[PDB]
RNA sequence: CUACCCUUGGUCAGGUUGAAGUUCAGGUAACACUGAAUGGAGGACCGAACCGACUUACGUUGAAAAGUGAGCGGAUGAACU
RNA sequence: UGAGUAGCGAAAGACGGGUGAGAAUCCCGUCCACCGAUUGACUAAGGUUUCCAGAGGAAGGCUCGUCCGCUCUGGGUUAGUCGGGUCCUAAGCUGAGGCCGACAGGCGUAGGCGAUGGAUAACAGGUUGAUAUUCCUGUACCACCUAUAUCGAUGGGGGGACGCAGUAGGAUAGGCGAAGCGUGCGAUUGGAUUGCACGUCUAAGCAGUAAGGAUCCGGUACGCUGAGCUGUGAUGGGGAGAAGACAUUGUGUCUUCGAGUCGUUGAUUUCACACUGCCGAGAAAAGCCUCUAGGGUGCCCGUACCGCAAACCGACACAGGUAGUCAAGAUGAGAAUUCUAAGGUGAGCGAGCGAACUCUCGUUAAGGAACUCGGCAAAAUGACCCCGUAACUUCGGGAGAAGGGGUGCUCUUUAGGGUCCCAGAAGAGCCGCAGUGAAUAGGCCCAAGCGACUGUUUAUCAAAAACACAGGUCUCUGCUAAACCGUAAGGUGAUGUAUAGGGGCUGACGCCUGCCCAGU
RNA sequence: UGAUAUUGAAAUGCUUUCUAACCCGCACCACUUAUCGUGGUGGGAGACAGUGUCAGGCGGGCAGUUUGA
């Protein structure tokens, strides 16, 4: 659900917020919080090297497990929580021998599911089961790409990913990002989508709300000088100037494809994105 | 106004002293040079 | 031992006090512990207690050549039994 | 000194406005609409400390290598230290 | 030389008596004047002997100096409990092995160092020229040692342990007006039911108290801790407005002796991140508790002094800068305004005269912006309580729109409120030129341009129509992501995973965004 | 971007397959109640990547200079 705000004010004129109507506990559980501290963009030699970084809230890291690797023993939902680190949020779910764990909670969850390795207590949303017991046509995420690693792909909020047919030892994975790809087929995954789908339909109102989640201004580089970025320069308000558009660091930045993400995985990935 | 030399002990012996200069190796070399010269102070 | 080198003959503040208590220059290096031993060692007395105290070196002894006097150290001691601890 | 950042502390007489929500009423199959209390939001309003530096007069071998007087802006925040 | 010329650094002093070779300038005194949310009191940096007593007057002091933050000679800093170490750890630095590298060396694991935070046993009064939870008196507290079932970790678990904003409450400190004591009862017309000034007192130890909450262990399922405040004593103690007794103004002073302490009214910015709400989701480790595997002793550093300043940063005894704690009375929203208290201060050149001219300040006939780039600058409005209030609008606003009225004191009657204190109606009357009688606190309106708004910037000629901005759109990026530093190791991105990250442009909101892919 | 070394084994120079090389900011175990590292096991990839010598192309991102009388 969503907040929208009357126009008390200028900064609050348009703005627009979450209900915060699924968070039950409202409380961080304690023995699972481990200390985070800010970089703010800096790199081990203490150089900004990312920019546009910097300031913002004091938080506190959540000790989620995308691995999902129990033998079978049940776990009952206790309560989904807040958590500044993502888009989505967590459930607390405590295992039937005395185990408490966070979970990256999918929309509509207060069951009590099973991490399993096959479909004896059948699919639904919750059970994390390997990818070869997934019928084809479902749709999971938190999907692991090398074995025993942890969820990687399908993580964010409002998020998944649906298992097209399978080829013997690895699936076909259709990603949230238009991207048809071959997994292999021992990877782990959770049946259903990534709860908070209203998360994108926030306005965040004012520009400093923007500044304590840990954002900073950012120039524009026509409004530079000629040594700084490469538009730079000129007198009056000046076009880009150039056959293309630039990046701070003289790289054209507007249309060149820059993937050398891998290439032992180029002979993996069947399509492109429809981004 | 505010000017450009504010006293400070624990700065003044943490950046300037005589473990720092002894610590890295362009600073045994401002010892070398300033013990040569005969300065009755080397670090401080 | 001689850890204790001078006595202390001053106007209020070693006359008006010496109804009890006695005051040394010490060593530089001792405790209380050390001078509160080395008194009823040498002179036979119970000392019942023990201040100490530190003094920087002055730069007031300048002739035509200036410089600094020797950083000393102070000790006063109360005693339960005896006298004469500085004539 | 100055610019950003990290960590961990500190300060912000007073006074005034009255958002969401709640609660009584009433109105409907109902939701849900009008009223009255309660509530106390906000890069909100006035204004000292505090932080600034818009106009002007003075000074210009200055009191001072950037200040003073009179007014002026913010003053719970993208604050100041 | 300029030339005995410019200046002598914000400001109230006057006289009396001393000392002395010499006095506006030094000491003592009375009157006057200034600050008093500070020029008063206490401390962190930083200075580093500048602090005190006795002497001095060559130089320093913007004059003088018999004086001093200056010269000489002797002194002054006292801890089991205060702040640091023998306890803990942020950020960061360092790093045995280790990885990378022409050399030098860069990075990094276990481990270690490290506060601005956490833990940790003492309070009143007296005393010196100079120390003061440190010395002394009184009363305490903690750790260890010796005499006359327990211990449980380097390991597991709990706790420690936390944001911002809003009111409602309990109690207290401090504030004030009567009574109760202790001194005064008069100048100049008057009075004597009159005028002043003081009211307590600690920690610790005992009571009771608003409020507020399937390793014997932890996790799964099937009356308890703590807690401001009060009170008995501690305290036949200490102190004190002052009172009576002793020698050289005993100036004064040592000395013993003995006095009140009661009830009430408002009320914290101190005493709970407690309770409620919100989104931006609010340190770590030890001390501590817990479960199992098993009559004495008490150390080192600091301590004086200045600390909004003549002692620190500004070359100066320099109108600037400098973190934190305390916080009186009348008036009031109040830490505003004016006058004062505690306490400090009279600013290191004066005496004349009262020209031109410059600077700061007050007033002005008649008119009124005519001045001039330009109503710049100044004047005008300004407080509270009542009526009243337009086009427009994103329905919040504009709006303190605009425009008007009231305001002192005395006396009468007269429903309030809190528990002496706070708030009102109406009527009758007195006065002057004047009633927020001083200080202080909006001028407003009619239209156009730019930028939506709060914010930021050329430290010392520019503060804006510039930058930022929420929102729009395009684009690279499938995770050892792209991008970036190094261009090695190692990192940020991110302990994130396409509703996510980097780059380019535009810049709330409303209506919209035309055509062309020659050519780069 | 190509040739050559590290670099092999097979079947129809180009193709397809295998695995011991080389690699894994993948999992588990031991040094060690660290995992930085080393090793050892399972999985993934596999003669490809990474790296060395040689060669062609883009390269105001960066450098040195020129721009007459």
């Amino acid at each position: 659900a969503i907040k929208k705000y009357k126009p008390i004010t200028n900064g609050r004129r348009n703005m627009t917020s979450l209900d915060f109507a699924e968070i039950t506990k409202t409380t961080p559980e304690k023995s699972l919080l481990k200390p985070l501290p800010k970089k703010a963009g800096r790199n081990n030699q203490g150089k900004l090297t990312v920019r546009h970084h910097g300031g913002g809230h004091k938080r506190q890291y959540r000790v989620i497990d995308f691995k999902r690797n129990k033998d079978g023993i049940n776990a009952k939902v206790d309560s989904i929580q807040y958590d500044p680190n993502r888009s989505a949020n967590i459930a607390l779910v405590v295992y039937a021998d005395g185990e408490k764990r966070y979970i990256i909670a999918p929309k509509g969850l207060e069951v009590g599911q099973i991490v399993e390795s096959g479909a004896e207590a059948d699919i639904k949303v919750g059970n994390a089961l390997p990818l070869q017991n997934i019928p084809v046509g479902t749709v999971v995420h938190n999907i692991e790409l090398k074995p025993g690693k942890g969820g990687q792909i399908a993580r964010s909020a409002g998020a998944s990913a649906q298992v097209l047919g399978k080829e013997g030892k690895y699936v076909l994975i259709r990603l949230r990002s238009g991207e048809v790809r071959m997994i292999l087929s021992t990877c782990r995954a959770t049946i259903g989508q990534v709860g908070n789908l209203q998360h994108e339909l926030v306005n965040v109102g004012k520009a400093g709300r923007s500044r304590w989640k840990g954002i900073r201004p950012t120039v524009r580089g026509s409004v530079m000088n000629p040594n700084d970025h490469p538009h730079g320069g000129g007198e009056g308000r000046a076009p880009i100037g150039r056959p293309s558009p630039m990046s701070p660091w003289g790289k054209p930045t507007l249309g060149k494809k820059t993937r050398r993400g891998k290439k032992s995985s180029d002979k993996l990935i069947v399509r492109g994105r429809k981004k | 106004v505010k000017r450009t030399y504010q006293p400070n002990k624990r700065k003044h012996s943490k950046v300037h002293g005589f473990r720092k200069r002894m610590s890295t190796k362009n600073g045994r070399k401002v010892l070398a040079r300033r013990r040569r010269k005969g300065r009755k102070v080397l670090s401080a | 031992r001689d850890i204790l080198k001078r006595p202390v003959i001053t106007e209020k503040s070693s006359e008006a006090m010496a109804e009890d208590k006695y005051t040394f220059d010490v060593d530089t290096r001792v405790n209380k512990t050390q001078v509160k031993m080395a008194v009823e060692e040498i002179f036979n007395v119970k000392v019942a207690s023990v201040n100490i105290m530190n003094y920087k070196p002055k730069k007031k002894r300048m002739g035509r050549y200036q410089g600094y006097t020797n950083k000393r150290r102070k000790a006063i001691v109360t005693l339960k039994e005896g006298s004469d601890d500085l004539f």
